[PDB]
């Protein structure tokens, strides 16, 4: 008996029940006295109400070695039917598939870290494909789904044929004003500026760039021009807006190039695929495969939809 | 001998649309047999009768006609349509086949006729007449079991 | 998938992933590997990872 | 539904876009001619183009006639088709004030720097938040350099070189061991690393800076470079770039600023940016709703990663009970070592009575069993010994110093002398309770009054957090109750429950054969108890 | 790179004086004490933790790394916290369950 | 050490507003209440360097910590959130809303008048001090308002404010002790600055587009 | 329906400290708004007929108007308009045990109504609570259980909720002090905790607590009696 106890699912009962039937006496041994009345102990675990439960309650022997004296104290405990704890200050003490191994990080003991750093070394598994997880837009409302870009889909095509941090706005004392609008779109201008104010050509002020130091002195070469400062070396310069840059693209972005199609002389492009990433010097196609449907013929799947090796795509039918 | 499981097989009519069923097999060689017509007309084909309501099986099941439409796919169809032992003796080697057929979480050792099992059934059915779907070959061997 | 011209937006059925061709046109594949994700997963996998 | 709001939807859903199929003659050919039919005389002109253009004579002759060169035909092939966006023109709203000030997160993680100098860098923080009028800046502009303050940046400049000076091999080092390969995005090293770029530190969410681009990503985005060892990102997905491309383009110089500076270790992209120059606002629709980051091989528990990337944590299936309205808890985890040590030290103390020749010429506070024990080779299961049941016996080896002997052979002669007194007068000697069940006891009695505490102040927390409206429960730990479907768990609410036509089948699973049959075995006759009764009211009532 | 106590929101303060010690009513609080063990505890309100004679090392819920705390920290747990407490000597410690605010 | 000390002076005069707010009213507001709070939360930015280098915006989230606010979320979100409170109000008088704002409010609340009963109803709906926002949700794209206990904003569920109001007491005693429901109508009809939360709207369309894309005919 | 009820003291001369302008309007408006709206609310319902403790721990839309009159009304008898400075009787005694001494708990209730943020009352109660879940009794049960704790609530809030007993309240509301005086409020906390709290209702409120907890004990000896006969 203790103090303070706490409660357990599992529950014990006692049933003592009369030995023989009533108004029938069987025969009495003459050795062996018979039993009027016996007793027994039952475990039967909580049931709630709602939902009858079932004890599933294990026997084993536990044994404290003391000089070679065994304690034959068998614990019996009841499995609940819960597989997890509702939460961690009532979860039980032992959760694992096997107590003496270690590997786990919980069954690694903190003062000895030594299962930690075992478990640790080990290295991680290869599931992961080593590539980009690229969602579905289309499964985005339903149950998502999810492709993975990697080394064997993506190629790079080859070789086909100042800069700084300017500076940071300052608050505006005029707020009301469309000031904090570093710049304005030509389509949503209208929306929020009414163009009363910039009616005239050029209203708007022109790019300008207005150093100020630590005093609050507006400071530039030119009064008001668009000369720049670079933040390292502290000298000006100028951006170069137009940049002297005459560049033609032989490529646009997400153009689906079949093969044979010969962007030069020099190199055909290949793959079947769509230009996924446009660098200075180098083209990186996601390579696909192209089929020649015919009028009439059926597409089993919509546009963003996943198809597996071995999946139907075109039904034709062909007249015999 | 065929190994118990659904088969969906299809056969067109003199006049119309292609008619679609969907048989169930068991160990002791039930077949609790699912149609549809030109509508969607879920009818089993167990009684000699016409047709029978699917809806009045799914509700015995233990449906309560709201989980039911709640958990089948393409659920308008369903709502707009407005002996025991042994069927439902399915062998472990049945249940496999049904849950391969029809994507199923069953553990393989419920190895009995489910109501969800046959919400699938026809689920599947009703999606055979749209084209989502593929009849099976009672030739193939994985169809068959050997003894 | 992916359809660029002359493939129908709209399913040929109310319910199904039927769609009609009214002219010829090709389907490109794009290749990849379609994983299976849980809704944990979703949490922690997005995209571009 | 029709075919504008059905390609209205697979745009906005599904990703679709008209992109353009640059085809080879054979596929044109094949595309214009099957319209047509099968072995039929081609009438339509596109057709008849096509199959003379099958032969590359007849394109030749085309060429020429054209008068474009062969370079200028093969790029023809690849020009985008369709209604071309007008070109769009930039628009500054007012004069663009800005200052130099200091990045606020400059200090590095684990580099030591001066503290006088530190306050005087960072007084700059304070300064940026003074208004300016901005339409009366030209009335006060000064064209007279070299009178500037700068002395805070100037500094700033200065302990900012000293780190990198200090830390650019070191960098190169650990980029070259956690980076196989470059990707816009990452670190330049090797040949592409000219001396005078600027470090991650040196740029801040804020500033106003100018690169040109340099990679244009279909999903990810488009890449500037704003002089830096990590390049630029800005947010670009799949859909858009079918009228963005005709805004941005590889090689031209733009205007960005930087909306937030991360790690390049945890995010793929360490800064992202917007476009200031070009305005393509109106154009973008699709949205990232978290940064990219990089699941890497020494990341092992998922929920430290959530929450280093700042990401919302693991889902989890949602109990249905209340934390505020459950039992207590007074088990203490201490308790089992205490009864395994007390049982140890009685037993112990138990046998060195029947060999008193052992215990004799040996001291009880000093004691050894044995030298190599060791509590992990005490482990074991064994189930060879069964007497009803077999299962796996768990052994437990208390250390020899673990036990306090001289306190039990104490406690022992007292109660064998009240014992064989009790048995002078007559009666059995009974003892409550011993000295390490009290201690037990007490254990848990401190471990019930710590989760009184907790509970306690729980209860006030709820109502706290709840008179000012704030959640109880994590936000989303427990999300979804029933939203992930096609989960077995036999409720009988997805129909995963054996059929209720009457369930006499019970062979198969739940078979409560066994269990009948060792009660049988036990007690043959299931008479109707006549005092049924529980153990512990059974208990009392002995004592009572 | 970064310490666990900034991932898990762990605020230790370690050697605190006696003047901090003074404050809060850290006298005042109720004592636990354990041995060896392993305790895994649900943290549903905040906890301040003065840690008086013993060392505990806590791992987060499937953590493969350890926070350590010696006898001069003022340790306070971050509500939703789940994690391990393990205990290889006699650790005694003052314990106070505070709400939202103090 | 010290960040963010400086105090937001106002868009416009302290006693611009004198016909409907006393100057001593702002005078108070801001020169006790907003200077308590900076000095406080400078303070608090000395001792941790993590969350010194952090933008105000990132700070508040960052501090928030979903649902278990820090030590530092306070000072910071009430420092922002008087600020806002500041600009979001103008010298002069404003009853109706501008073109951009309108068409939104149409598509969302139906009507003007539906939304300004709607906001006065939830600013004398909430119950002792706190804030009530008007904000345009990134998931959803749409106009909402908001009513936050104390010091919360709602940039702590990624929604941007278009404009605010301080409901905590120390706002309106002094002018007017206990009638909440003038000083809202006062606040909706003559203390309002619709052209700042016109431009707010601008400045959040590059982060979420309200709008519809051109979807090509092929 | 409950009506507003008048404080012990005269309203427009009680204390020098607390301007009467301001007394009126803080007492007059607000317990005038709570009792009519909480009238209002309670009309035509069960609610209707009972005391405000039974309102506030049923409530809801109808518990914050009636705590905050509940709470209002105990602010006014928590005070009169003289005796300030020193408590006596079994209040030192219970402040001395726990506290330590008279200074610790004003400054305790000082940096617990200061610290606040925002609308609140700060509250000192005697602890005589009995949970409904699991294992509430205590095994060896003795002195020092019950405690004297100085908590502080929210809006609307009052310790009635968790089955503490109130003894002592100061109203950290703005309407308090915000009109009295420039809103400095270590000030007014100061100024409460100095010339206006009254000790002797708070000995006669603890006498209540203590007899409440004894009838609540004598309670359980008659449920365990009836339990053994
Ligand atoms: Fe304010
Ligand atoms: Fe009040």
């Amino acid at each position: 008996p203790d103090p303070l106890q706490e409660r357990d699912n599992v529950q014990l009962r006692i049933v003592n029940y009369i030995l023989y039937g009533n108004g029938k006496p069987i025969r009495g041994i003459s050795d062996t006295s018979i039993q009027l009345v016996r007793t027994c102990l039952v475990l039967n675990w909580n049931q709630d109400k709602k939902s009858s439960s079932c004890e599933e309650a294990r026997a084993s022997f536990v044994e404290i070695r003391t000089n070679g004296l065994i304690r034959h104290f068998l614990r019996i405990n009841l499995v609940k039917s819960p597989i997890s704890y509702i939460g961690k200050r009532n979860d039980p003490s032992g959760s694992g598939l096997l107590s003496d191994n270690g590997s786990d990080c919980t069954n690694i003991n903190p003062f000895s870290s030594i299962y930690s750093y075992s478990k640790a070394k080990i290295q991680q598994s290869i599931n992961q494909p080593q590539g980009t997880i690229h969602t579905l837009l289309n499964r985005n409302k339903e149950c998502q789904s999810l492709i993975i870009l990697s080394a064997a889909n993506c190629s790079r095509m080859g070789p086909f044929k100042s800069l700084g941090p300017l500076g940071t706005s300052l608050p505006i004392e005029n707020f009301y004003s469309s000031y904090h609008l570093i710049t304005h779109n030509q389509i949503l201008v209208t929306n929020y500026l009414q163009l009363d104010n910039l009616k005239q050509t050029f209203q708007v002020i022109k790019f300008k760039y207005y150093l100020m130091d630590e005093n609050g002195k507006i400071f530039n070469p030119d009064p008001c021009r668009n000369i720049i400062l670079n933040p390292f070396n502290l000298n000006w310069y100028f951006l170069h807006h137009n940049y002297c840059e005459e560049t033609s693209k032989i490529i646009s972005l997400g153009q689906f190039i079949c093969e044979n199609v010969c962007i030069a002389k020099n190199g055909p492009p290949l793959k079947s695929g769509q230009v996924i990433l446009v660098q200075v010097d180098s083209i990186v196609i996601r390579s696909a495969k192209p089929y020649l449907a015919t009028p009439g013929a059926t597409v089993h799947g919509h546009y963003g939809e996943t198809l597996y090796e071995g999946d139907t795509l075109v039904t034709f039918i062909y007249e015999k | 001998l065929q190994s118990p499981g659904i088969y969906y097989r299809s056969e067109l009519d003199h006049n119309g649309i292609s008619v679609y069923t969907g048989t169930i097999i068991s160990d002791w060689g039930g077949r609790s047999e699912l149609e549809i017509d030109r509508k969607a007309r879920i009818w089993a084909r167990v009684s000699r009768k016409q047709k029978i309501s699917i809806l009045v099986l799914s509700s015995a099941m233990g449906l309560n006609l709201r989980e039911i439409l709640e958990n089948v796919c393409y659920p308008e169809i369903f709502l707009s349509f407005l002996f025991f032992q042994q069927r439902c003796e399915l062998g472990r080697i049945g249940r496999r086949n049904m849950n391969r057929r029809l994507n199923l979480d069953i553990p393989q050792n419920n190895t009995f006729l489910l109501p969800r099992d046959i919400l699938a059934a026809a689920d599947h059915l009703i999606g055979l007449k749209f084209g989502m779907g593929a009849l099976d070959d009672m030739n193939h061997l994985k169809n068959k079991r050997i003894r | 998938m992916h359809w660029s011209t002359d493939v129908y937006h709209a399913p040929e059925f109310t319910y199904g992933n039927v769609h009609l061709l009214p002219k010829t046109s090709h389907l490109w594949i794009l290749l990849g590997r379609p994983c299976r994700s849980s809704l944990v997963y979703l949490s922690i996998h997005k995209d571009q990872d | 539904e029709s075919e504008e709001e059905a390609r209205r939807k697979n745009w906005v859903d599904r990703g679709w876009a008209p992109w353009e199929e640059i085809l080879s003659p054979e596929a044109n050919f094949a595309r214009k001619s099957l319209n047509e039919g099968e072995e039929v005389a081609l009438q339509s002109p596109e057709a008849i183009e096509a199959f003379k253009m099958l032969s590359p004579n007849y394109r030749k002759k085309k060429i020429s006639d054209m008068g474009i060169t062969e370079d200028e035909y093969y790029a023809k092939q690849f020009e985008i088709k369709g209604e071309i966006p007008e070109p769009l023109s930039t628009m500054w709203a007012g004069p663009l004030v800005v200052r130099h000030v200091p990045p606020r997160d400059w200090p590095p993680r684990g580099w030591e720097v001066d503290k006088k100098e530190l306050e005087f860098i960072r007084e700059t923080h304070k300064l940026q938040s003074v208004r300016v009028d901005y339409d009366k800046v030209e009335e006060m502009v000064k064209m007279e350099t070299d009178d500037m303050g700068l002395d805070r940046y100037k500094m700033f400049l200065k302990q900012y070189n000293e780190w990198v000076a200090a830390n650019k091999d070191r960098l190169e080092k650990e980029s070259y061991k956690y980076d196989q390969d470059y990707y816009p995005g990452r670190r330049k090293r090797g040949k592409d690393y000219q001396d005078g770029m600027y470090e991650l530190p040196f740029y801040y969410p804020g500033q106003i800076c100018a690169g040109k681009v340099t990679a244009i990503h279909l999903y990810q985005g488009a890449f500037v470079d704003i002089g830096g060892v990590h390049d630029g990102w800005v947010p670009i997905k799949r859909n858009d770039w079918y009228w963005i491309r005709h805004h941005i383009k590889v090689g031209m110089h733009v205007i960005v600023e930087i909306l937030a500076k991360r790690d390049p270790y945890r995010f793929r992209f360490p800064i992202e940016m917007r476009f200031i120059d070009p305005n393509i606002d109106h154009l973008i629709f699709n949205r990232f709703d978290f940064a990219p980051i990089f699941h890497r091989d020494e990341d092992t528990n998922l929920d430290e990663l959530r929450r280093d990337c700042g990401r919302q944590p693991l889902p989890r299936k949602d109990p249905g009970v209340k934390v505020e309205e459950e039992p207590l808890l007074s088990n203490h985890p201490y308790v089992d070592k205490l009864w395994q040590i007390h049982n140890a030290e009685q037993m112990i103390l138990d046998d060195m009575e029947a060999n008193p020749v052992k215990y004799k010429g040996k001291n009880l506070t000093e004691l050894t069993d044995d030298e190599d024990f060791d509590e992990e080779n005490r482990i074991e299961y064994s189930k060879a010994y069964y007497k009803k049941a077999l299962l796996p016996k768990m052994i437990t080896k208390v250390s020899v110093k673990e036990l306090d002997l001289e306190a039990a052979f104490a406690e022992r002669q007292h109660h064998n002398k009240l014992r064989m007194e009790a048995q002078e007068r007559g009666e059995v000697y009974k003892i409550p309770k011993l000295r390490r069940n009290i201690e037990m006891d007490e254990y848990d009695f401190i471990h019930w009054r710590r989760s009184l505490e907790e509970r306690e102040a729980m209860l006030r927390d709820i109502s706290c957090r709840r008179a000012l409206g704030l959640p109880l429960e994590e936000p989303g730990r427990y999300v979804d109750p029933s939203a992930f479907g096609k989960d077995q768990y036999d409720p009988d609410s997805p129909l995963y429950r054996y059929d209720y036509w009457g369930e006499p089948k019970n062979s198969e699973k739940s078979k409560q054969e066994r269990m009948t049959d060792v009660h049988n075995k036990s007690i043959v006759g299931k008479g109707t108890v006549w005092y049924e009764m529980a153990y512990e009211d059974a208990v009392k009532e002995r004592m009572q | 790179e970064k310490p666990l106590e900034e991932l898990y929101n762990v605020r230790v303060e370690r050697n605190v004086t006696k003047d901090r010690l003074m404050e809060l009513g850290v006298p005042r609080w109720s004592m636990w004490k354990t041995g060896k063990c392993k305790l895994p505890w649900d943290w549903h309100v905040d906890q301040l933790v003065y840690i008086e004679e013993g060392e505990v090392r806590v791992v987060p819920e499937g953590s493969q790394r350890f926070m350590q705390f010696v006898a001069g920290d003022l340790v306070r747990y971050p509500k939703w916290f789940e994690a391990d407490l393990y205990f290889n000597d006699f650790y005694q410690e003052r314990y106070s369950f505070r709400a939202y605010g103090d | 050490v010290f960040a963010y000390y400086g105090l937001k002076t106002p868009p416009y005069k302290l006693d611009a507003l004198e016909p409907y707010m006393s100057q001593k009213m702002l005078e108070v507001h801001w020169g006790e209440h907003h200077r308590s709070y900076v000095e406080a939360l400078n303070k608090q930015l000395e001792k941790n360097d993590i969350l010194y280098g952090c933008t105000m915006e990132e700070l508040i989230k960052v501090t928030y910590n979903n649902g278990n606010p820090l030590p530092e979320f306070s000072d910071a979100a009430q420092v922002w959130n008087h600020d806002f409170f500041w600009e979001s109000m103008q010298p002069g008088g404003g009853d109706m809303p501008k073109l951009g704002l309108l068409q939104q409010i149409e598509k969302d609340f139906g009507s003007f008048t539906n939304f300004r009963e709607k906001f006065t109803e939830a600013a004398l709906a909430l119950f002792g001090s706190g804030w009530i926002w008007l904000v345009l949700k990134r998931e959803e794209k749409r106009l909402a308002i908001v009513k936050t206990s104390n010091a919360v904003n709602p940039l702590v569920w990624n929604d941007i404010p278009l404009i605010g109001l301080d409901l905590w007491e120390h706002a309106y005693y002094l002018d007017y002790k206990n009638d909440k429901a003038k000083y809202v109508n006062v606040f909706m009809n003559h203390l309002v600055s619709w052209d700042a939360a016109l431009g707010r709207m601008a400045r959040a369309q590059a982060f979420v587009n309200l709008g519809e894309p051109k979807i090509p005919v092929a | 329906k409950f009506e507003l009820m008048p404080p012990p003291y005269p309203m427009n001369a009680l204390e020098p400290h607390m301007s009467h302008t301001t007394f009126e309007y803080h007492w007059g408006k607000h317990h005038r708004a709570y009792v009519d709206n909480l009238n209002k609310q309670i009309d035509g319902t069960e609610l209707d007929g009972m005391t405000l403790e039974d309102i506030i721990l049923i409530t809801l839309p109808p518990f914050n108007n009636a705590a905050q009159a509940w709470n209002h009304q105990f602010f006014w008898e928590s005070m009169k308009p003289s005796g300030g400075g020193k408590p006596s009787g079994e209040l030192l005694q219970l402040i001395n045990r726990d506290f330590g001494s008279f200074e610790a708990f004003v400054k305790e209730f000082k940096a617990a109504a200061a610290t606040q943020f925002g609308s609140g009352w700060a509250w000192l109660a005697y602890k005589a609570n009995r949970l409904n879940v699991g294992n509430t009794s205590n095994p060896h049960p003795t002195d020092e259980d019950k405690k004297l704790v100085v908590v502080k609530t929210p809006n609307a809030v009052n310790p009635l909720v968790w089955d503490y007993s109130p003894l002592l309240t100061i109203d950290v509301w703005e309407h308090a002090y915000y009109l009295d005086f420039r809103n400095r409020r270590p000030d007014y906390i100061s100024i409460f905790m100095e010339k206006l709290v009254s000790w002797e209702a708070v000995s006669s409120r603890l006498e209540v607590a203590k007899a409440k907890a004894a009838e609540r004990e004598e309670e359980e000896e008659r449920k365990k009696r009836e339990k053994e006969e």
